[PDB]
This record gives C-alpha cells, sequence and structure tokens, in this order.
C-alpha cells in the first residue's frame, strides 16, 4: 500500500 | 462446529461458529485435519495487521461435504485441501504468467479468509487441490504448506544435481525442504539451525553437513567445507539466517528467502555486486506446484514428520513452537 | 610515459611509470583515451583495500603498438581496449557457463593489474576487446565500463519492452543504463537522483519520469504513478538508493545493484518473501557483451555523454566526481 | 442477426442465426468488427477436420450488451474482444504455468465454439479480454489474433536488441511481426516472402532486408548479408519456408514456427544437431500477451494495416486471400 | 606409435606413426583407453565427408608424457582426456556466453584434427579437461563422449524431477541418458529400442517402461501410458525415432536431437504448432559440464557399461556396432 506486505492487497 | 478463532489479545479461542451457505463456485469441507504453521503464528500475533476474529489455519485436509452451484471441479467424497493459496483472481498479469501465488488479489486461508482450522470449511473449489488417493490425510497436510513452499522454494533456487544447498531453519518447512533438495531434487544438503535436535533429525534423514549457527559460523563453515554453497533456502524465523545465507553462497549463488520474520536482512553492496548474488522471496506455490509436490509424498520420496493434536491444545502448541521445542509439524486431528 | 598512481594518502600522483617488455599472449596499447569511473575513485581510497602504486583506468582505448610472441587475435594499428575485465581464466565454472566476469581468478584493470589511465597499457590481447571502426575513441572509452556494465545491468534485469525500469544514479554509469533501457531494450524509464543537473539531463535524453529523491519519496512516486516499476537499476553511490529500489518495484520485480558504496542495503523480509521481489548484483559485462555494446554505440543507439580532461586534471576531476559535477564521463585524453 | 457460417463444401453461407441466452459467467457482445484470418481459411477448408455449421470469426471486437449470471469482469457498455483463445480450462499444468494457450481442453473461436464472424457473439467473460481506450476497433481486431500471435512469437524467439531476425511471409500476421520485431523488440528484420507487393510494403514498414524467395535462395542470401539470422519467425501457408528458416539461422539460432499449412517440414538431422538449432511451435498468446499487445498498439508503436468490408464480402475475400492479394487484413466492419 | 586410421574404402588401418614435436600450448598424452563411439562409425563412412587419413577417437583418456612451452594447466602424471570437443576459440559469442561447443572455429577429435584412438595423441592443454583421481580410466573413456553427451541432454530437455522422459536408441550413449535420467535428475524413463537386449539391459538398470519400436508403436504407447513424455532424447542411429519422439511428447514437450543419422526428419507442422512442440539439438558438452559429468561417475551415479579390446579388434567392433551388438561401449585398452 505500497509497499504493505499482505495487507496492502485487494 | 468448532474453530480456532484469533483473540485481540494475540491468543486463540476454540469457539462455536454456524458457517454461511454456499455461493457459486464454493464447496463444504468436512475437516480431517489441520496442520499449524509458524504463519499462523504470525497472523495470531499481529504481525501482518490485526486479524481478530479470523478461523486460522492454511494446512487444511478435508471431505467434500456440499458442493454449491456450478461447481464440476470437486464432488462429495472427494479428499480437498485448504492452502495458503486459496484463490487468486485468475486473470492478471500474475495468474497468467505462471505466477499466480503474486497475485495482488489474492485471498489467504487464515488471514483475509476463514481458515481450515475448523471443524468445516468453505473453499473456492477450482482452488482447493485434491489429495492424491496414495497419501494419508496428517502428511497431505504437511504439504499443504510446509511442503509445497519448501518444494518451489528449492525448484526456484535453481540447484542444480549433485550441487550444494543451504538450508537454514530445520522446523515445519526446513526438514521438508532438506527432504525435497535431497530425495527429489538430487543436491547436496547443509542443515543449519540454532537447534541441535532440529540438526539431529536433519542428519538422521541424510543432511550431507549438519551445523549450529549459535554456536558456530556458519557461512565460514560452508565456505571452508564446500567452497561456498550454489543455493540456499532460508525457512528461518530470524533476520541472521537471511544474513549469514549471503554470505555462506559462492559467487553466482541465488538465497531463496521463505521465511516470514518480522525483521530486515543486511546486505553488504560490493559483496552482492562484486560476486553477483542473488536474493530472491518465494511464496508457497501454484495449484500446479501443489499437485506435484503431493504426488512426491504420496510416493513417499518425502515423509512428513507428523504429530497430532486435539483443537484444544492450539494455544499450548503454539507456545511450543515459540519456544522452539516443536519437531516437524503438529497437525490438529479432528477425525472421530 | 606519464600514468595515473594511486597514492598511500588516497591521491593520484601524476608520474613517471616504466612498462616491462611483453610475455607471449600480449599487446602494447599506445593509449588514446581512457574514462575516469567511479570505480577508480573507490579503488584510490582504499575500498577494496590498499591498491598504492597500481596505475589506475579500466575505459582505456588504444592503438596496437606492438604484439608478443603468439599474438593473432591483435594486429599493431588495431584499436582495442582496457575493460574491468582485464582477464579471465577461461576454464572455470564461471568461465565457460557464460559467466566470465565472475571467474575468481579475474586480473581487474585500474585495481589488481596496471590499468589504461597512462600513456601505455599492456593487455591480454585475447581479452581486449577490439572497438569497431564506426565509433570514436571518446564514446568507446565510455560503453569499456559504463556502457558495457550497464547493457547488462539492463540485460540481467529481465525488463520487457513498454515495461517500467527505475534508473537509480544518473551519472556515468546511469545516464547510459537510461539511453540502453530507453533506445535499445525500449523500456519506459524512472530517472531517479539527488542531483538536478543529473535529471535535467535524463529528461533531456527521454526519461518518461525524473524524480529528486533528496526532496521526494522516489519508491512512493514511482509507485503512484507506474503500479510499480517491473525492475530497477541501481548505479547510485549510496545505500538509500538501494534501500529506495526495494520498494519502487512491483512484485516480482527485479532490482539489478550495480553501484558500489561500501556500505550495506536494508531488505524487509516480509516485503522480499510476500511480494516475490529479487535483487541480483551485476558485474560489468562478458567480452561478447562489451562486442554488443560498443556495436550500439557504433549505431549511434546510445550517445556517451564526454568532456576531455589531460591527465594532469585526475585529482581534480575525482573531487569534481565527489561533488557531483559531472555530466556522464570525464575522458582522459593522451592524443597528442 | 447475420453470421459466417462453413458448409459441408468448403464456402461461408451468410447465414440467419438466433443466439441462445447467457448461461453463468457469459457475455453477449454486439460486434462491431472481425478480422478474417487465414485460420479462418484452413477451418472452413476443412483443414483441421470437418467444421461444418460452425460461426467462423476470432479476431472478433464488440461492446457488451448484456451479461449473465456471476459476471464481474464485464459490464454493459465495455469494449471486449474474442479471440483464438476463447476459453482455458484455469486449472491444469498449462494453465497454471504461464502455458495456458497450450490447455488441452481449451475452446477455440470460429472452430470448437461459434466465434466473432456474427453480428453478436456470446464470450465467456472472464476470457473475452477489454480493448484499452486509446485504439480503435479494426486496427485492435488484427491485434486479436495476428498481432498477439506474432508478439508472442517473437517473444518466444528469444531474438535480443540489435539481432537479425528473418520473417518469412508478410501477410497479416507476417506484416506485425515486422511491426512487433523492429518497433518493439529492436531487432533487424529479414523480410521474405514469395509475393513483391507484400516485399515493398514490408520494405516501406522498415524491413531492413527484403527477399523473394521465388526470384532468390533466401537461406543462402541470409547467411551471406547476415552470417545468418540469430531467430527465424514462420507466418508462411507453405512448408518450403519451414524448410527454408532451418537454413538461414546461425548456430543456435530459434526456428519459432506459427503457419499451419496441413503439410510436414524437414529437418536435416545432423545441421539440427552439429549447429544446436531450435524449433519451436508457437500458438497465440495469453491473456497477459493480448493486454500488452493491444497496448502497444494503443500506444501506436505497431499500426495495423485494415480495409473494411461488409460481411457480404466474405467469400470475395477468401479468394483475395488464396490469390494472396491482401495487404494487411481484411475486416468485416458490422458497424453503421 | 599405433594409431586407428580411415581408409578411403571406409575401414580402419591400424598404422604406425611418428608424432610430430609439440606446439606452444599443447601436451602429449600416452594413452591408457579409447571407447568406440557411433561417431567414430559415421566418421569412418565418410557421413561428414571424406575424411581418409585422419586417427580416430574422442572418447580417449591418457597420462601426460610431456607438456609443451607455456602450458601450466596440465603437467606431466596428470590423467586427461580427448573429447570431440578438442578445441574451441575461446573468444566468440558462442564460447563466452556458456555455448562453447557450437563454436565455428572448434576442432573435433577423430574429425578435424588426429583423435585419441591411438597409443599416443597431442592435445590442447587447456582443453583436455583432467579425470578425477575417484573415476577408473575405462569408465572415464565413455563419460568422455557418451556420458558427457548425454548428461548435457537432459540437461538440455528441460526434464524436472517426477516427471517422464523418453529415451530412444539404448546404446552406448542411451544406457548412459537413461542412467543419468533416472539417478541423477530423477524422472520417469521410458526406453525405445529396435534391439530387446538393450531394451532388457535398460530395464535392468531401472527403466520404467520399455518398448520395443519395430513391434510396437512407441508414441501411441507412451501417451497411453504416461500422458506423453515431457521429454524426449533421441540418441538412436536412424530417421524413425526422430519422427517418433515428436509423438510421444506431451504439448509442450521438448524433443532433444542426439543422434547423428545422415538422414532428415519429418514434423508435421499442425502437431508442431498447435501442440506447442519443441526441438532443439545438443552438441556433447562444454569442459564444465564434462567435469560435472565425470564427477557422478566419480561418484558411482552413473556406471558406464564397458568391455575392453585390442586396437586390432577395431573393425571387428564397427561390424559389432552396425549390427546393434554391442551392449554399452567398447573401449580400446592401450594399457600393459
Ligand atoms: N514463503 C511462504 O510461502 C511461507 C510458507 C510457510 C511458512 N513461511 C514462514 O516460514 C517460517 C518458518 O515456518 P515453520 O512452520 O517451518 O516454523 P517452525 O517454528 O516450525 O521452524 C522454525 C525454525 O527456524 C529455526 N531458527 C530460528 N532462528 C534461527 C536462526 N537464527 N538460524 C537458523 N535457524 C533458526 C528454529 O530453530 C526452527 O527450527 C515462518 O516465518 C513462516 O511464517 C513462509
Ligand atoms: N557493477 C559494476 O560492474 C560497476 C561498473 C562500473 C561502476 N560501478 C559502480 O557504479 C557506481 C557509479 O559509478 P559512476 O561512474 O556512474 O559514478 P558517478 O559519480 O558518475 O555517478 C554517481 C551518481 O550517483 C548519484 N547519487 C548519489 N547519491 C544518490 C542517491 N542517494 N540516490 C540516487 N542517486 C544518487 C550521484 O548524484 C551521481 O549522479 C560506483 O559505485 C562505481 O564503482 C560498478
Ligand atoms: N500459431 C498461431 O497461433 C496462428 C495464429 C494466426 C494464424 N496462424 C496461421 O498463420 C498462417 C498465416 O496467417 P495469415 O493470416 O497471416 O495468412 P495471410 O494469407 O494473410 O498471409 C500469408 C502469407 O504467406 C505468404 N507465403 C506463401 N507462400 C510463401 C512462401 N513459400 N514463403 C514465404 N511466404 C509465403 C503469402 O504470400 C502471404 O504473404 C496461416 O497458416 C494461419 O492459419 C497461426
Ligand atoms: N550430439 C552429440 O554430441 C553426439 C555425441 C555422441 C554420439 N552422437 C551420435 O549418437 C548416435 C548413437 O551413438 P552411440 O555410440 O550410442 O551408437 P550405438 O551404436 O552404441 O547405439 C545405437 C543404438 O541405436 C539403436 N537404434 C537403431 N535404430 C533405432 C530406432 N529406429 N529406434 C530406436 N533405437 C534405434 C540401436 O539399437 C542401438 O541401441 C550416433 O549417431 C552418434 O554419432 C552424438
Ligand atoms: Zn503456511
Ligand atoms: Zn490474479
Ligand atoms: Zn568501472
Ligand atoms: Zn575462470
Ligand atoms: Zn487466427
Ligand atoms: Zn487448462
Ligand atoms: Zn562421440
Ligand atoms: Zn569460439
Amino acid at each position: 500500500a505500497i509497499p504493505n506486505p499482505l495487507l496492502g492487497l485487494a | 462446529m468448532k474453530a480456532a478463532v484469533v483473540t485481540k489479545d494475540h491468543h486463540v479461542d476454540v469457539t462455536y461458529k454456524t458457517l454461511r451457505s454456499l455461493k457459486h463456485g464454493e464447496a463444504l469441507l468436512k475437516m480431517e485435519c489441520c496442520g499449524v504453521c509458524h504463519t499462523d503464528l504470525h497472523v495470531k500475533n499481529g504481525d501482518f495487521g490485526d486479524k481478530t476474529g479470523v478461523i486460522l489455519g492454511h494446512e487444511g485436509i478435508g471431505v467434500v461435504a456440499e458442493v454449491g452451484p456450478g461447481v464440476t471441479s470437486l464432488k462429495p467424497g472427494d479428499r480437498a485441501s485448504v492452502a495458503w493459496f486459496y484463490e487468486g483472481c485468475g486473470h492478471c498479469e500474475y495468474c497468467n504468467s505462471g505466477n499466480e501465488t503474486l497475485c495482488r488479489s489474492v485471498k489467504n486461508a487464515g488471514y483475509s479468509v476463514d481458515g481450515g482450522m475448523a471443524e468445516e470449511c468453505i473453499v473456492v473449489a477450482d482452488y482447493a487441490v485434491k489429495v492424491p488417493d496414495g497419501l494419508d490425510s496428517a502428511a497431505a497436510s504437511s504439504i499443504t504448506c510446509a511442503g509445497v513452499t519448501t518444494y518451489k522454494a528449492v525448484k526456484l533456487s535453481k540447484i542444480r544435481p549433485g550441487q550444494w544447498i543451504a538450508i537454514y531453519g530445520l522446523g515445519g518447512l526446513g526438514n521438508l525442504a532438506l527432504q525435497y533438495a535431497k530425495n527429489v531434487f538430487n543436491a547436496k544438503v547443509i542443515a543449519i539451525d540454532v537447534n541441535d535436535e532440529q540438526l539431529k533429525l536433519a542428519t538422521e534423514m541424510g543432511a550431507d553437513l549438519a551445523i549450529n549457527s549459535h554456536t558456530e559460523d556458519a557461512a565460514k563453515i560452508v565456505q571452508e567445507k564446500t567452497g561456498g554453497a550454489h543455493a540456499a533456502v532460508v525457512t528461518a524465523v530470524a533476520k541472521a539466517a537471511f544474513n549469514s545465507a549471503v554470505d555462506a553462497v559462492r559467487a553466482g549463488g541465488r538465497v531463496v528467502a521463505v521465511g516470514l520474520p518480522p525483521e530486515s536482512m543486511s546486505l553488504d553492496i560490493p559483496r552482492l555486486v562484486l560476486d553477483g548474488i542473488e536474493v530472491v522471496g518465494s511464496l508457497v506455490g501454484t495449484r500446479q506446484d501443489l499437485t506435484e509436490a503431493f504426488q512426491f509424498a504420496a510416493e513417499g520420496k518425502v515423509v512428513p514428520k507428523v504429530a497430532l493434536r486435539p483443537l484444544a491444545d492450539i494455544n499450548t502448541i503454539f507456545t511450543e513452537m515459540e519456544e522452539g521445542k516443536i519437531r516437524g509439524r503438529m497437525v490438529i486431528d479432528f477425525r472421530h
């Protein structure tokens, strides 16, 4: 988000 | 039915839940067992954001009890799996290029959708890979994450037969990485861990060399004894192993990062450049990777070390895991 | 003859040097040009160990004056080059697999063997790659390190046509990296530097986007404007660029490390793993890489930014380099 | 509505058709355009078995008029495509590894399912790739098979920038192969055909060399002028072109077969072995390949040569195609 | 010294010769063993043109008796090999990219330069790969061509562990291809030959399936039993095996051509394209390939089947070869 491992995923 | 649910204070509450009805494309699994992954531990501790309320687990093996509208990939009676890669979008730059686990709309069991550490689990049928007939359910649970991840990691490492691969962290993943590296990819293996008991297991299973990285300088020993590993797979839960791996490979060597400690690794830039080192992250495996990983276990080329536990033991298991007391995998057994 | 010689106090002694007679396989070049590389700066500063006494230079272009016994690859009158890759062993796991710059017995001009920043230079004939007729000597000097290295780095980055590549550090290497990426590999390019004059030149040469990473958050902007770069090439002389590059690529993206600051980069492990990032070092290029890189410059597909200086200016040039006052390359001119 | 339907005597009847209702996952396209591909000619001639009764066409561009149950990937008003790769299974060794066009359960538009050479067409929504805003429908139609196929073929050829690629057959596919090779992959191109008008157009569009293989010994001329091509793409409808390409490459070179004459090619075995030649088949492109191919056309990097025709001209077009009188593509236009 | 010399009527004359003095970079080997390769048969038959007068042999193992000027890579007493790849130029597009066997200036022992089927052999020291101490000379002779070639071919096939590979021609090369495929690359193997005796031996050494291609439709059986081989390696001396392999592989499968019959193979174009088949030629191995191949034999992972014969038997041996009567390799023994 970005980056933001895993949490940033849609 | 009973479910392992993440609590606000980073424990697990065994909770009664009633699952919703199936939608189009979904299936209901009656669970036989579910492995406990160290990723479940990261998730419940909040390393990847707060997921209070989520049902844990993505090493799930279940039997199809019911299928929803439109489902042809599964039928009642099939044994199918609940893996970290629970659903990809199926139509993007990652999904269509053979890189589906990197899908940016991915749903992950035990994290962003309810997982398989419960008596029942709703799966998306086309993404719930079937278990081959010749493989017992407890063993299959380990392949569902620990096995497919390390199978793919070694594949991605580009290790060739006869070459040296350093495996850091010989836990649930690492013990299977050793087995895949040795028995399937025909590599020579250095097993590296801070725990002598994990190393004993590695040696029993044919590790060519074993090193305690707490009491020995691992990279120095690898360099001395092998001329530097051609590749490394790092499944450890501490940054020191990732740092050591960079120094343990020979020039041109590839380090495959697999473990997920909430830390940063350090790469000496001149070392990285002047010795042409490569460092790459690997994320579970595609559905085809899992199918292949399952088949190797079905034919006995790898043999997951497992111990069966009741659901009520889940918090205790996480304590054993934290304290480095687990050997191989602990598997929640739901069976009658 | 006059040579640039490293001193104990990390300066350059422009002094008198006399070359020995040739051995079997060698040739004597009368030098025309030698580019000044930032690697020369690291060397004289002691970053790779004390090399007091060595003649610097590995962007050398010269004319063969004499050949030693057994030499058939060069003849008097040929224009040939003195590159970082001065000699490899020709028979090892690296040399025979298409990875010769990683040879562990490599000799490097201006470091472990006398380089080309002098009026004369002894080369190993079969390793002194020839300059093609259509390429002027000053431009060719830049291709001899800055050009071949970045040509190869972009190649190794796996960037495909129409994809986004982030180039960090727009100096001698970086400006040529931009030109190769854009004009040869047909990528879209983000140019990133802390120096506005370097960015002005990058935009002038077709950079699609330009960011000052000292005043702006480069990774954030790359993410916002492009969706994340498919690849990155880091030719900067500071760890911050390497750290930013890691965050500027999209999932599965590859960061190619080229710069050599005596520092460590930091790589967040969950980012590396969960987003499948790759970080790889690249080291100059093979003789075939250089041949190909020269030919692009000969056909005008890349145009080295060069300024000619007398050998006496070498210490001043290094100050200019340190201070970020060079557009492209300074080139020592020995032509009378 | 009106559709181009294959007859038992290998002609087309423009016929009255009423499409069935949409099922789950499907969408109804009102067609704007449909390119005529030489594959449509093979199909109607029975080269791939008797397909009497099928609606032809897989260079289709249409606007979504209606979506069936569960469809979220398309909505009314969207412009989407009907390609050869009309539907894959999504879960097999080919689909999950980035090789989806090789899916053994594939449905192919204009062959094994009704295609887009009709006023309306039913598509499977997740497999009907959207057309980018900046690209006119007629041009898009060409990219939908001729463009994506040759983009992918050049990609698969492994041609590197500055290298020589020999393109055989400069027709609908071949002309676009030239444009992708030159304008996108930065290759030098030899265009080879038996038709001077095709060659004249190729030269106009930047082909470096042009050879009429009815008047010259193509492979010999390639060898003499270039040292042998680094790669070849064969989009010709005659086995002689495939045989020639194998002779026209240099050692280590790759021939990519694309054309579908119902004939066998011949390979000299000692030539194949002693010169390390590679021959590989390429089949359209994945959904990601098409997306990428479309984007190049949207940005004007390739420009399909097209001529618009009413559906009533289909048989005439096929005669023109047989007689080799088409420059680029003929496109059936359904627009007012 | 005695040498196997090719005659004008395609026989061998055992001829007394006095070798010339060593040049710079050369060494003199006193030969211990030289295997008889079917390539020697092709050569003496004139299949590659008239080579009357050449000494045969490129599976040679000898002890260095003398080194010429400048030699440091070998010293008296060393055991070194005389392989097909006798010398490459060292500086070209093939030599520097990891593809040295394709060098267009290559010298081939027993073909374009005197080979090792003689009591003495002059070698180019830097290209005469040393034999590891743990490997007996007779075994080593087979690895020198049969072994390295098939090691490399299987490597080039891209066969992955657990996958099916079809090996055609279970002779000198073929039996070692089976061993490398099985014991080194962990593949499942279909052994295919016209000779039941070769097939019995293949099965004895672990071939998973065995088919006699004279009495059975090999491709049809492969398809039925395995779903199609993931890859094929064709080491047969007849075109029918190359033709069959094309139909034996699954879609996306790779056929590696190794055998050198003076014939052509036929390749159905729709099959090649619509099933994405790959056909590639493989040519011996690089010096690194040979080094690795030797190590596998030194460690007992492959065990060449050899029978010792005096030089006088050479013509009889070629007759046995023609008639398909050799299991493994016949090895000319010069020792004692
Ligand atoms: N990339 C993926 O797809 C993926 C998949 C599954 C798990 N993981 C991650 O892999 C990691 C391990 O998973 P697990 O289930 O095998 O955990 P585990 O608890 O079973 O094993 C952890 C091992 O790491 C070892 N270790 C700790 N510090 C070390 C050090 N400094 N050097 C070497 N070894 C050290 C421990 O002794 C133990 O043996 C976790 O972070 C998990 O989240 C990643
Ligand atoms: N890997 C190889 O084979 C190879 C070959 C040649 C040079 N190098 C190394 O590459 C590096 C650059 O060489 P050069 O000759 O182009 O140096 P240069 O002095 O000409 O250019 C250096 C550039 O880095 C920029 N820079 C400084 N800090 C930055 C930051 N935080 N972010 C972005 N950019 C920043 C400067 O503004 C300047 O434009 C040196 O370390 C050199 O030793 C490596
Ligand atoms: N592999 C795939 O995915 C794919 C996709 C589309 C089309 N195709 C096939 O590609 C082939 C060409 O399609 P097209 O639409 O471009 O046909 P086209 O009719 O537009 O062009 C055919 C070209 O081949 C040329 N040609 C004929 N004989 C030749 C020879 N001996 N040497 C060189 N050139 C010669 C003709 O002059 C013409 O220029 C057809 O067989 C078609 O079915 C394959
Ligand atoms: N590509 C290379 O670098 C390389 C290296 C060495 C040898 N070769 C070539 O490989 C081939 C074999 O060499 P070899 O020493 O193993 O010969 P060999 O005589 O020992 O083995 C020949 C085998 O081919 C079998 N065979 C004949 N016809 C067949 C058919 N129709 N189908 C299946 N099998 C059939 C024979 O039964 C025999 O088992 C020769 O052509 C040789 O020139 C190539
Ligand atoms: Zn897990
Ligand atoms: Zn996706
Ligand atoms: Zn340099
Ligand atoms: Zn070397
Ligand atoms: Zn088509
Ligand atoms: Zn499929
Ligand atoms: Zn041979
Ligand atoms: Zn060469």
